[PDB]
């Protein structure tokens, strides 16, 4: 599954709704701590539409639990990420992922 | 599912992804994949080649389109779209 561990709370009122565009900054790391990607390194907030399953299951469910302004650590088991396949070139098979996520806004 | 089309895209996407994500080489990624796309344009032949095209061919064509767009835009969102499609196919042929 996915665990959300708050670093800094959001407003506690404004949560992602199906069909909204969710805007975040993130850093992704393997379970060992090696960074594989970060939106902050390219200074480009990452966007996705909630409910489209455009992102891994751990994001869909984890980020939906966050409110605007919140910063949190998402720990995502392989089955809620890239599973047995991994993603070639970047995510090995059976990888637990750890993300730092900041929910910037909803549009 | 034509074994040879499956194999060439499996290995191709492994290489293209290593070059892009691992070696930060987007030109190298595009070079590996361009001849695989051109091979699809030549159109099916076997019953298995036709089956491959029906399952994956439109997704692959659209992935190339997103790459071509990246070539003019430089917007990684376009390249993400491409990988979404490539990965959708990769995962089913592996
Ligand atoms: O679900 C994700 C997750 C979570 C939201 C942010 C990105 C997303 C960002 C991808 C991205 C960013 C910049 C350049 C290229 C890419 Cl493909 C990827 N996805 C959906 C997805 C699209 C295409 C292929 C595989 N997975 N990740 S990720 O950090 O696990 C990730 C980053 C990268 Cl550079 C590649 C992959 Cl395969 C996954
Ligand atoms: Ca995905
Ligand atoms: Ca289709
Ligand atoms: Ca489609
Ligand atoms: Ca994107």
């Amino acid at each position: 599954g996915v665990q959300v561990e708050t670093i800094s709370p959001g407003d506690g009122r404004t949560f992602p709704k199906r069909g909204q565009t969710v805007v975040v900054h993130y850093t992704g790391m393997l379970e060992d701590g090696k960074k594989f990607d970060s939106s902050r390194d390219r200074n480009k907030p990452f966007k996705f539409m909630l409910g489209k399953q455009e992102v891994i299951r751990g994001w869909e469910e984890g980020v939906a639990q966050m409110s605007v302004g919140q910063r949190a650590k998402l720990t995502i088991s392989p089955d809620y990420a890239y599973g047995a396949t991994g993603h070639p070139g970047i995510i090995p098979p059976h990888a637990t992922l750890v993300f730092d996520v900041e929910l910037l806004k909803l549009e | 599912m034509d074994p040879e089309f499956m194999e060439m895209w499996h290995e191709g996407l492994e290489e293209a992804s290593r070059l892009y994500f691992g070696e930060r080489n987007v030109k190298g990624m595009f070079e590996v994949l361009e001849p695989l796309h051109a091979m699809m344009e030549r159109g099916p032949q076997t019953l298995k080649e036709t089956s491959f095209n029906q399952a994956y061919g439109r997704d692959l064509m659209e992935a190339q389109e997103w790459c071509r767009k990246y070539m003019k835009s430089g917007n990684v969102k376009d390249l993400t779209q491409a990988w979404d499609l490539y990965y959708h196919v990769f995962r089913r042929i592996s």
